């Protein structure tokens, strides 16, 4: 409860500051003012922090994995999905994937 | 009592975002052989509050926009998330004592991004769009090594809880045994933040705020200058741990805020020795250089533990 | 003024429009409570304006003319339109959406009231309500902006430039003819 | 004579190659750039307190134009517009007559000080001392035509200015 | 007390504000913008007033004309200035923006900013030393605090 | 009837000055900032 009364708290606040900021200039009354080409490589560096991020939740349990009895799976299998997340990054690399020269 | 206590947290946020970019001016100043703002109040104390007042009764600058309801959207998301981050903050006791308390801060730091996207969006200027696509490529870039360095610092800790950093740290700081990871994680703070040398969001003669200026534009300031101390914050919890005494809570307070204000002068202090970086190279330091490195002390970190006998506890 | 200064020069003008004026501008600002009130539906109301710059080139050459001194002139457009044509032709020019609804005279007056009790410039007012629906009238027995070389400019030439700024191939308003 | 600036071959001994790894690794040289800025936190700074302290100047200074007078009051212009034709902006206009008395002097005597380059020939120029630069540099104005000074304001500025302006003709007539 | 003192008092306060907080946009067109920098190197420090180095002309409070303005560069100096957020003030620095100084007779210099944009102050000298252009601004901030927008609109 | 007097160099000259870079050489080698740092690492693992 005390979360739910947190959260509603601050961006009430930040609703009610945008308002007033947005109304607090408009009593004034100043005079009246009377006056892209798609990149592949942004998407790629979007998809590639993705699948980077994929990866990213199956290595946070790990803090809890290291607390099991199997510890030579364990460590196997951990090492396997970072390794694995480096041939990804290398694999990238040598393809000229991460490169910003056109 | 809670109310009372959201209210303790909030309020002297803002007023610490105020004076920080008095701090700022001087300590700048000093390095540049300047005084920085000494006239309006003494030692240029009433400076912010002639600023803040002086944005608030500017004229609105909103031109056009195509998402109106997104215009208003984005400073409301900056600013209440930033808030949001301080709430599980052990220092010592937290707001809401999380167990998850490091994933809580990933996640609502992984939103903010949307402020940047939606403001791009709402600006209805193809130059402002691109802009905010380039911000919003090395935020997320870089949040792929602040969570694989925070993901190698807890299997020493043994859990997401914040304040369970304070125990594992109670015979010495761990950026002892984890200082390159220390270094990886302070230089991505500042990525994050979009702070110098990563801050080509400025680069004037080289951002997607411009259609916001006065008003609006003084809440995305607060906001990103509010992540700057949290980020500081995190820092000296996670590497330069504070002695806590249950009986004498107010003398890890102080420790612990002198560490925090000392690494956040430190932000000051990178951004008048270096120039900045170009896009391409702030983004090959991430994945040329700082990914390899932090994969690499992941399986280090991962396997340590296991073949010293050091694995930490689960509670 | 007429007593005091029998010499004078009295300008009677229309409602004139341009990119400051309260006239064009006024038929822009009924978007963010709904339609378009109109006493009526805009009927039974002929409106004359004429552009602000011909007014001013009016204003200058009565005071190079002689043949001025003592004299009252009526400078009008050269078109009269509907008030309910007037204001289709404005929201089709801005490009917004026109959903004209009838509302009574005296419910117009009362929400007149509600918008003057701002400190600040009011939006609309009782007054302006009346003004906007009188119907202008035709004194013939008046020189014009004709009698001071001055071509009046019609609406439809010189509407985009103050109508530009609303906006997020137009007919013309149908006119009334002189007969 | 010439020297080379960046004509240097990096050792390749493996403690060369060693001490560049520490300092890329470790960020060394990035340190150095720090330590040189927080030298600069701990040094006075340069800035003095305007408008309570004022940047010094010399006697030569060229600031505003001033007519001067003998030390009888009579004027020192004889109205002979050697000022006006060297004048390389055009800023000088002058006009004269025989006054009342048979002397030679101005009617007219205004410099238009928007078009004023502030170079100092009219005073190299003039044979009498008249038109001088005294050291006044804050005479802004709110609106463009006070910058359009006549006889009176320039002769104002001389009496109210004198007693600074005979001071630097005296520290520096014999450079000149 | 009277309505006058109370809505006196509130003026100060806006006429304060907006005076510690002049943020500048400088268009450094010629020399004139070196003695304008000079203002902003350590021994003035226009930083130490609140008067920042260089704001974006949306954030910018004052324009500082500091060049020559040439036919040319008229109409984006037009631009920028009716793209400025108010309450706006403009500085002319210098001869060249004050009335065209050594060009006014050229064909392609306009004589003197004014003819583009409403000027504020007027900084004479070619160029204003360092110091007469902070003296220039001191008056600007002078300036807005003898304004009486609150009293015109109470007595409105 | 008195002497010249312009501004001179005083009899002598002036004293030397220096231009030459200067930039002096700090720190320890790589393989001692290495040692220092590898030994941090395994007192905090201990
Ligand atoms: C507007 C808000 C914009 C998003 C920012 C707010 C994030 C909402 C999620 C907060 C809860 C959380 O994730 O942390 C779990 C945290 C993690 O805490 P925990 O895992 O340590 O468990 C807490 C209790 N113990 C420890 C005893 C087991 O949960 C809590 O702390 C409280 C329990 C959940 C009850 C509150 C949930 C209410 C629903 C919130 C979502 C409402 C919809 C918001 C729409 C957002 C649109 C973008
Ligand atoms: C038995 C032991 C086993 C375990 C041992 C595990 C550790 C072993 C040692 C690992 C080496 C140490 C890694 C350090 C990180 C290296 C990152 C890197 O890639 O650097 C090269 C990178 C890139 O170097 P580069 O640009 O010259 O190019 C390198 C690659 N080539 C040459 C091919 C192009 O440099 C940087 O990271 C600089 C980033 C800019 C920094 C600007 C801010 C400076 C602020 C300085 C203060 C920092 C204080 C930090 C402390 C914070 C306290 C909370
Ligand atoms: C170069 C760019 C990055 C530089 C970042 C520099 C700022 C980070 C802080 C570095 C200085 C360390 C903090 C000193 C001030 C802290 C005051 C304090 O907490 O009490 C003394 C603290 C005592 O508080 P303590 O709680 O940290 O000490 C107990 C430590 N444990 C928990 C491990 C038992 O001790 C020190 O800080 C001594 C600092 C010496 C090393 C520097
Ligand atoms: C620390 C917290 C900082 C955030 C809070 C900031 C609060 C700062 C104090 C606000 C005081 C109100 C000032 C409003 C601006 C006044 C102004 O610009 O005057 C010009 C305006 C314009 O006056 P005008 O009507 O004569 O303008 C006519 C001329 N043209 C057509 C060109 C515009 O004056 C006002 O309209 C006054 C507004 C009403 C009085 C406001 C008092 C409210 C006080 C409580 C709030
Ligand atoms: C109040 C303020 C109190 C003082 C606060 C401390 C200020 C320290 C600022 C640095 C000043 C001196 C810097 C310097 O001289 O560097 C030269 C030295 C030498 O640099 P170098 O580039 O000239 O040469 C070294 C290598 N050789 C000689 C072979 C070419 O720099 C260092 O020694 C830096 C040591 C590395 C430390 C950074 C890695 C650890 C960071 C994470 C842990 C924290
Ligand atoms: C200088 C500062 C001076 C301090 C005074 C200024 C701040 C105002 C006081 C703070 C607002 C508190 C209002 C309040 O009484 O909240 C009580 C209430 C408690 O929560 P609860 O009763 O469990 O359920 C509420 C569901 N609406 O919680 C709520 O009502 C919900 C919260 C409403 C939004 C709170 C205000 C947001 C802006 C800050
Ligand atoms: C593991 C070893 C590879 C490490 C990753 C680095 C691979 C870089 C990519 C190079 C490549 O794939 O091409 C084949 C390679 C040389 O070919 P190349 O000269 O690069 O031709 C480029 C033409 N575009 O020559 C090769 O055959 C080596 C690379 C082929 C494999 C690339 C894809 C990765 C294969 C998965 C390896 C991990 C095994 C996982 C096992 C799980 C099984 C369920
Ligand atoms: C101790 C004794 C020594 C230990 C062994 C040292 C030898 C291995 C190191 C060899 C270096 C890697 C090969 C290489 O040199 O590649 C360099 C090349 C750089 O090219 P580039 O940056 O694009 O710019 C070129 C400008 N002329 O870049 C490339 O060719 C692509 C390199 C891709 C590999 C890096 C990405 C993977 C990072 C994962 C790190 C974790 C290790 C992987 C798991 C290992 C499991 C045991
Ligand atoms: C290391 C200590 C060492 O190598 O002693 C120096 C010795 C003498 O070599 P020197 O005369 O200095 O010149 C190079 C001649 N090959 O050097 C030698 O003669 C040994 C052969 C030199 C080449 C060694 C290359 C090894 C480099 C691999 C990387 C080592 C670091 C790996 C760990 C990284 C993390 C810190
Ligand atoms: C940021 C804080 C770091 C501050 C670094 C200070 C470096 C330093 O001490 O430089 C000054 C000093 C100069 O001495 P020296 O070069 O010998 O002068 C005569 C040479 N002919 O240099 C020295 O004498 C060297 C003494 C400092 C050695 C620093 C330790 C080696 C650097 C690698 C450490 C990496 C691990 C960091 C662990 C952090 C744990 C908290
Ligand atoms: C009740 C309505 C709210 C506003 C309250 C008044 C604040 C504005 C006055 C300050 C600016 C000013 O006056 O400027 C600085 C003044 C001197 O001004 P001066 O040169 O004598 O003014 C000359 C006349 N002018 C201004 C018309 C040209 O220094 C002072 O001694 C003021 C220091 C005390 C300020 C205490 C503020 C407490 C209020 C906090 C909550 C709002
Ligand atoms: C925090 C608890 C753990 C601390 C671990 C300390 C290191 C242990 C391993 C020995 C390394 C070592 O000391 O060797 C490295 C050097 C030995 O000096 P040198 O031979 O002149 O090397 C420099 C060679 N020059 C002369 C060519 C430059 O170190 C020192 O001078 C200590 C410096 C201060 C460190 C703080
Ligand atoms: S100082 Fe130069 S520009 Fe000014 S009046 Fe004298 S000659 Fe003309
Ligand atoms: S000021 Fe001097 S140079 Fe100019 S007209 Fe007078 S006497 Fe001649
Ligand atoms: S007024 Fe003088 S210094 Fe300034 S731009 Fe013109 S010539 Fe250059």
């Amino acid at each position: 409860m005390n979360l739910m009364l947190a959260l509603l708290t601050n961006f009430t606040l930040a609703t009610l500051l945008v308002i007033i900021a947005f109304w607090l200039p408009q009593l004034n009354v100043y005079s009246e003012k009377t006056s892209l080409p798609f990149s592949m490589k942004f998407f790629l560096v979007a998809i590639t922090f993705l699948l980077f991020d994929l990866e990213i939740a199956l290595l946070l349990p790990l803090p809890w994995a290291s607390q099991t009895a199997n510890l030579n799976t364990m460590l196997t299998m951990a090492l396997f999905l970072i390794i694995l997340l480096a041939v990804s990054l290398a694999y990238e690399w040598t393809q000229k994937g991460l490169e910003w020269t056109e | 009592m809670f109310m009372i206590n959201i209210l303790m947290l909030i309020i002297p946020i803002l007023l610490a975002v105020a004076f920080l970019t008095l701090v700022e001016r001087k300590v700048l100043g000093y390095m540049q052989l300047r005084k920085g703002p000494n006239v309006v109040g003494p030692y240029g104390l009433l400076q912010p509050i002639a600023d803040a007042i002086k944005l608030f009764i500017k004229e609105p600058l909103r031109p056009a926009t195509s998402s109106a309801s997104m215009f208003i959207l984005a400073p409301i998301m900056a600013l209440g998330l930033a808030l949001t981050m301080w709430i599980p903050l052990p220092m010592p006791y937290p707001l809401i004592n999380m167990n998850l308390g490091v994933l809580f801060m990933l996640a609502m730091s992984s939103l903010a991004v949307y402020s940047i996207l939606w403001s791009g969006w709402a600006s209805n200027s193809k130059y402002a769009l691109i802009g905010a696509l380039r911000a919003v490529a090395q935020t997320i870039s870089y949040e792929v090594t602040l969570a694989i360095i925070l993901l190698s610092v807890l299997l020493m800790s043994g859990s997401f809880t914040l304040s369970t950093l304070i125990t594992t740290q109670e015979q010495m700081w761990l950026i002892l045994p984890a200082w390159p990871l220390a270094m990886m994680w302070f230089i991505s703070t500042l990525a994050e933040t979009n702070r110098a040398p990563f801050d080509l969001t400025e680069g004037e003669s080289e951002g997607f705020n411009v259609e916001y200026a006065a008003g609006p534009f003084a809440l995305f300031f607060m906001a990103e200058y509010a992540n700057i101390i949290m980020m500081n914050i995190f820092t000296a919890i996670l590497f330069l741990g504070t002695s806590h005494n249950p009986h004498m809570p107010e003398l890890y307070t102080i420790n612990f805020t002198i560490k925090s204000l000392l690494l956040t002068m430190s932000f000051l202090w990178i951004r008048a020795s270096y120039p900045r970086f170009r896009y391409d190279q702030l983004m090959h330091l991430l994945w040329k250089n700082f990914l390899p490195l932090t994969l690499a002390l992941c399986m280090w970190h991962v396997s340590l533990p296991i073949l010293t006998s050091g694995i930490p506890p689960q509670t | 003024v007429r007593e005091t200064f029998p010499e004078a020069t009295i300008i009677k003008p229309a409602e004139i429009f341009g990119r400051e004026d309260r006239f064009l501008n006024y038929f822009a600002n009924i978007r963010w409570f709904g339609g378009v009130p109109l006493i009526s539906l805009g009927k039974k109301t002929v409106k004359q304006p004429v552009y602000i710059v011909d007014v001013t080139k009016g204003i200058i050459n009565a005071i190079k003319d002689p043949d001025a001194r003592g004299k009252t002139f009526a400078f009008v457009g050269p078109s009269r339109y509907l008030l309910f044509d007037l204001v289709q032709y404005v929201f089709a020019v801005a490009h917004r959406p026109f959903l004209p609804y009838p509302l009574p005279h005296f419910a117009y007056r009362w929400i007149g009231r509600l918008f003057e009790i701002s400190p600040f410039e009011p939006w609309t007012t009782r007054d302006k309500v009346e003004r906007i629906h009188t119907t202008d009238k035709i004194l013939p027995h008046l020189p014009g902006l004709e009698d001071l070389g001055v071509e009046a400019t019609p609406l439809e030439l010189k509407a985009i430039e103050v109508l530009r700024r609303h906006r997020t191939d137009v007919q013309p308003a149908k006119t009334i003819p002189t007969s | 004579t010439y020297k080379y600036v960046n004509l240097r071959e990096p050792s390749m001994d493996m403690k060369s190659v060693t001490d560049r790894a520490a300092q890329t690794l470790l960020w060394t040289e990035l340190i150095r750039g720090l330590g040189m800025t927080l030298s600069y936190l701990f040094r006075e700074p340069a800035t003095i307190n305007y408008p309570f302290e004022k940047g010094p100047l010399s006697p030569r200074f060229r600031g505003e134009h001033a007519l001067r007078r003998y030390p009888s009051g009579e004027e020192r212009c004889i109205a002979c517009k050697l000022c006006e034709a060297v004048c390389p902006a055009q800023a000088i206009t002058i006009e004269a007559e025989p006054r009342a008395d048979g002397s030679r002097r101005t009617t007219r005597y205004d410099i238009d000080m928007t078009k004023c380059i502030y170079c100092g020939f009219c005073q190299e120029a003039c044979p009498v001392d008249a038109i001088v630069e005294g050291p006044n540099f804050e005479f802004s104005t709110e609106t463009h035509e006070e910058l359009l000074y006549n006889k009176e304001k320039l002769l104002n500025n001389g009496d109210k200015w004198e007693a600074e302006i005979a001071a630097n003709i005296q520290a520096d007539y014999l450079y000149r | 007390s009277r309505g006058e003192y109370v809505v006196a008092k509130l003026d100060d306060l806006i006429n304060w504000a907006r005076r510690s907080s002049l943020w500048p946009m400088t268009f450094g067109l010629a020399c004139c913008a070196v003695e304008m920098m000079h203002m902003a190197a350590p021994r003035y420090d226009m930083d130490r007033f609140g008067v920042v180095f260089r704001a974006s002309p949306r954030q910018s409070d004052v324009m500082i004309v500091a060049g020559t303005l040439t036919n040319k560069m008229a109409p984006a100096l037009r631009k920028v200035y009716d793209q400025m957020p108010e309450p706006r003030y403009v500085v002319s620095m210098g001869s060249c923006a004050n009335g065209g100084g050594y060009y006014h007779y050229s064909y392609s210099v306009v004589r003197g900013c004014d003819r583009i944009v409403p000027v504020d102050i007027y900084v004479p000298g070619c160029p204003p030393t360092a110091e007469a252009l902070l003296y220039g601004i001191l008056q600007l901030q002078k300036k807005i605090k003898r304004e009486k927008r609150l009293r015109i609109w109470y007595r409105r | 009837a008195s002497k010249v007097k312009q501004d001179m160099p005083p009899v002598g000259g002036y004293g030397p000055i220096d231009y030459k870079r200067n930039l002096p050489r700090r720190g320890l080698s790589g393989y001692s900032m290495f040692a220092v740092g590898i030994g941090a690492l395994l007192f905090g693992y201990w």
